[PDB]
């Protein structure tokens, strides 16, 4: 049916572009780690 | 009173298939109208 193509075709953009979602998520969260990493590495620099 | 004849009987089940206006019109309006189309065509003309 139409409506059954519908629905098909939703819930293979809603997996698709969550995926997508989720490949943006894993790069930002290696720049928020590898940041994190630095702030926690970094004196300050009266100290230096 | 009783007699035998022979009739022209239908042997097979009618269709109804939406269309994509039908389709469109459930998701958005949570409703079909039937003959969709032929009401469509019929709007502007004198024979609504």
């Amino acid at each position: 049916t139409v409506i059954d193509q519908i629905l098909n075709i939703n819930a293979l953009h809603t997996v698709l572009r969550s995926l997508k979602n989720s490949a943006d998520s894993l790069e930002r969260g290696l720049i928020h780690a590898f940041m994190q990493t630095l702030l926690r590495k970094s004196p300050p620099q009266f100290i230096v | 009173y009783i007699s035998t004849q022979v009739v022209s009987a239908p042997i097979s089940y009618g269709h109804f298939i939406m269309g994509k206006e039908n389709a469109v019109t459930a998701i958005a309006y949570r409703a079909i109208m039937a003959d969709f189309t032929q009401f469509t065509v019929n709007a502007g003309t004198e024979q609504q």
